[PDB]
RNA sequence: GUCUCGAGCCCUAGACAGCCGGGAGGUGAGCUUAGAAGCAGCUACCCUCUAAGAAAAGCGUAACAGCUUACCGGCCGAGGU
């Protein structure tokens, strides 16, 4: 697991509040 | 319609010719204020939405031609 | 290895020992498709292409066995079409399909008529300076279509300055 | 050419390749120069927008333009190097 990719995940998940895999990820969450 | 920025630093300078060598040999000089009012003319050609970031943009033509900041 | 190839619903195909025919609407299309120990049937739907042997040498031709089928399945429902332009620079090039061959005249200057035959059932058709070569066999059209290139080589003199001839234009 | 064995690294948070799309602004950096605007030379090589995008890796032009490389995103889907 690349460390880039966990924290892309903790920008997108901050957004939310406020690629595609990405993004599914941090709807899951 | 609004001039470049490159010469919108020999304005408020007094010098027209730069450096042979830049940020190593220092010719020209600006203030705080003197980078504000720069700020406040270019807005359709800047991607900049706040004017914090606007600054940046003309502070990065300056360093790297001969200018130091007081 | 084992890869199982889906009919499509205008594509219905048969096979006799190595032969495998495949028919549609555009032609029909036989190839023979023959190296040791792979095994193509016809199991109904699909189109099994096996072996026992996971070899390179194996691998490669069950490959190509893939590719020989999925373009004759592309043969008789769309076809092939290879698109060509002739360029003359001083003498006026006259194409022409005489027969069952596709004829150039005046190429050069040549009094003699430069001649290929067209391979299987291919169709050659000419509208002035375009030519299109079609037809379901992807061999037979592309060799036909090579063919007409490879007629008008030029080794004597300097293929730079002499550009004349008939050239690819479109590839499928 | 082909067979066999070992090692490192990458990969379903989508790897390798291919194809599509993006490859943006300050600014055509400054010096040099009639001009040189990624790309003749010298020096620097800085920051905005952002999911990326060099003060430009390779062609190209008298100079532009133009073509792509980096880098990013999509399609694809299993091993890849
Ligand atoms: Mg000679």
């Amino acid at each position: 697991i690349p460390e880039w990719k966990q924290e892309e995940v903790d920008a997108i998940v901050e957004m939310i509040e406020s690629r595609n895999t990405l993004l599914e990820r941090a709807l899951d969450d | 319609g609004v001039p470049p920025t490159a010469e919108l630093i020999k304005d408020e300078a007094g010098f027209e010719t730069g450096s042979g060598e830049p940020q190593e040999d220092f010719v020209a000089d600006l203030s705080v204020d003197q980078v504000k009012q720069i700020a406040e003319q270019k807005h359709p050609d800047l991607l900049s939405y706040d004017l914090t970031n606007a600054a940046k943009e003309v502070v990065g033509t300056c360093t790297s031609l001969g200018v130091t900041i007081e | 290895p084992r890869v199982e190839l889906e009919i499509p619903e205008d594509v219905d195909a048969e096979q006799d020992h190595l032969d495998i025919t495949v028919e549609g609407d555009n032609g029909s299309v036989t190839r023979r498709l023959w190296y040791p120990d792979i095994d193509v049937s016809v199991d109904g739907d699909t189109v099994v292409i096996e072996s026992d042997e996971d070899n390179a040498k194996t691998m490669s031709t069950i490959g190509t066995f893939q590719s020989h089928i999925e373009n004759m399945f592309h043969g008789v429902t769309e076809g092939w079409e290879y698109g060509m332009e002739v360029f003359y620079s001083h003498f006026p090039m006259q194409v022409n399909v005489e027969g069952d061959e596709v004829v150039i005249e005046n190429f050069l200057g040549e009094k003699a008529p430069r001649r290929t035959t067209i391979h299987g059932d291919t169709d050659v058709e000419i509208d002035g300076e375009e030519l299109t070569v079609s037809g379901p066999d992807i061999e037979a059209v592309g060799q036909t279509a090579a063919d007409i290139e490879q007629l008008t080589r030029i080794n004597d003199k300097d293929v730079r300055v002499f550009q004349d001839g008939v050239y690819i234009t479109r590839k499928p």
